[PDB]
């Protein structure tokens, strides 16, 4: 009737906590999970590297980021490894998150402060010249910027992460879609969205 | 497929254009004017020198690049060349120029990139791509490890926090210093802009644990270091 199954419960992969709970410290864009996440300290510390140790997969393969979008990248990442709302779209590939609705506000902000920065493929999720222990750009993938290989923020959202998440139209505090960040003053705008679709009336 | 650094500083692109207005009418024939420039503009929008380049540069290394060129640009129009002549030595120079600018970044990713070796640094770059001047977080590890310190009773014990590339590092704001108790408390017992502790006449009661956090204007800190303290009776 109610999937309480399916609430605030963290998913069975590499790096997440068995389930959740507060943290005293959480480094930087992983703050406001520190009420109840499924990261732990140093997972969020982790989070924030470069070529970060917990997928290494580098951001620099077409060069340094513009900070701006960096920082969106690294709240995808605290997002997903903290969140504990992420139950509805838990699935196995051993557990990985699939079609999660991001308000479009987090898609649209995220293009916008990417569209500067440079990448050389539109589906990150492979394809890539992997020699050096980390991805570059295959044989002739050219650098250019963002707003070239991903159109749209859809395609941004969407395809970077291998489609864990999906660009929504609804938009935030609609109740229907979650926010990948979230000032933490504000208290939590996802727990919500949780309960409605654990139900998914 | 990347600018030539260069461009990002003002008065290179007010002298290319300069030399476009200023050099051109009386040093090139006018039906080659149009071309020219075409030609210019594209030496300078893309630069193939590049150890992988990351397209960043510091203010410094930006200036080093930008006040060579300037020069010999100069050299050039204040030889008054012209024609064929001039328009050799221009491309030849330039050719030679982005090289020896290649070496000033290798030299800068090398030696002046985040160049810290814990915690974190904040360094304002320079996108080469869109000559945007922002400010890059360097993260090493989120530590910087523990010192053991022992000092004998009733001399002065002085805890440096200081690392070489904070005075470098921007952002920062205080020292802050605390002490660990055996129950899981701290006390606060300096925050301010001096980089060491001094605690003159120690006793007993002054060994066991010390923190030092380098505040930063953004939320986490910017370099912890642990100290262990004995007193030598
Ligand atoms: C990332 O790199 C490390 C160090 O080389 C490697 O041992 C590890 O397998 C990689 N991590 C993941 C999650 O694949
Ligand atoms: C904890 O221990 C310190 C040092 O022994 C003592 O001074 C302090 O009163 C204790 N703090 C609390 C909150 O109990
Ligand atoms: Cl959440």
């Amino acid at each position: 009737p109610w999937g309480d199954e399916l609430l605030n419960i963290c998913m069975n992969a590499k790096h997440h906590k068995r389930v959740p709970s507060p943290e005293d410290k959480l480094y930087e864009e992983c703050i406001p999970w520190k009420d109840n996440a499924c990261c732990t300290l140093t997972t969020s510390w982790e989070a924030h590297l470069d070529v970060s140790p917990l997928y290494n997969f580098s951001l620099f393969h077409c060069g340094l980021l513009m900070p701006g979008c960096r920082k969106h990248f690294i709240q995808a990442i605290c997002f997903y490894e903290c969140s504990p709302n992420l139950g509805p779209w838990i699935q196995p590939v051993g557990e990985r998150v699939v079609n999660v609705p991001l308000c479009q506000e987090d898609c649209e902000e995220w293009w916008e402060d990417c569209r500067m920065s440079y990448t050389c493929k539109s589906n990150w999720r492979g394809g890539w010249d992997w020699s050096q222990g980390k991805n570059r750009c295959p044989k002739g993938a050219q650098c250019l910027p963002f707003s070239h290989y991903f159109p749209t923020p859809a395609d941004l959202c969407e395809k970077t992460w291998s489609n864990s998440f999906k660009a929504s139209p609804e938009r935030r505090n609609s109740g229907r879609c979650l926010q990948k960040w979230f000032e933490p003053a504000q208290g939590n705008p996802n727990v919500a969205v949780a309960r409605l679709f654990a139900s998914e009336f | 497929r990347s600018p030539w650094c260069v461009i990002c500083d003002p008065s290179v692109v007010l002298a290319l254009k300069s030399l476009e207005k200023d050099y051109l009418p009386g040093h090139l024939d006018a039906k080659h004017h149009k071309a020219m420039m075409e030609r210019v503009e594209n030496a300078v929008k893309d630069f193939q020198e590049l150890d992988a380049y990351m397209g960043v540069v510091d203010e410094a290394t930006l200036q080093k690049g930008s006040w060579s060129l300037l020069k010999d640009l100069k050299r050039i129009t204040d030889s008054d060349v012209k024609g064929d002549l001039f328009v050799k030595e221009l491309f030849w120079m330039l050719h030679l120029q982005k090289e020896t600018f290649a070496t000033y970044v290798a030299r800068f990713q090398k030696e002046a990139y985040c160049p810290n070796k814990c915690g974190v640094m904040l360094q304002t770059l320079i996108w080469c791509k869109n000559c945007k001047k922002e400010v890059h977080a360097c993260r090493k590890s989120y530590d910087c490890g523990e010192r053991n310190v022992e000092v004998p009773q009733m001399e002065d014990m002085i805890l440096d926090c200081e690392l070489n590339w904070h005075q470098a590092s921007e952002g920062l704001t205080d020292y802050s210093f605390y002490r660990v108790w055996g129950n899981n408390t701290e006390t606060l017992v300096s925050k301010g802009k001096e980089a060491t502790l001094t605690k003159p006449m120690v006793g007993p009661e002054d060994a066991g644990s010390y923190r030092c956090e380098l505040g930063s204007v953004n939320s986490s800190p910017a370099t912890i270091i642990n100290f262990h303290v004995t007193v030598l009776p």
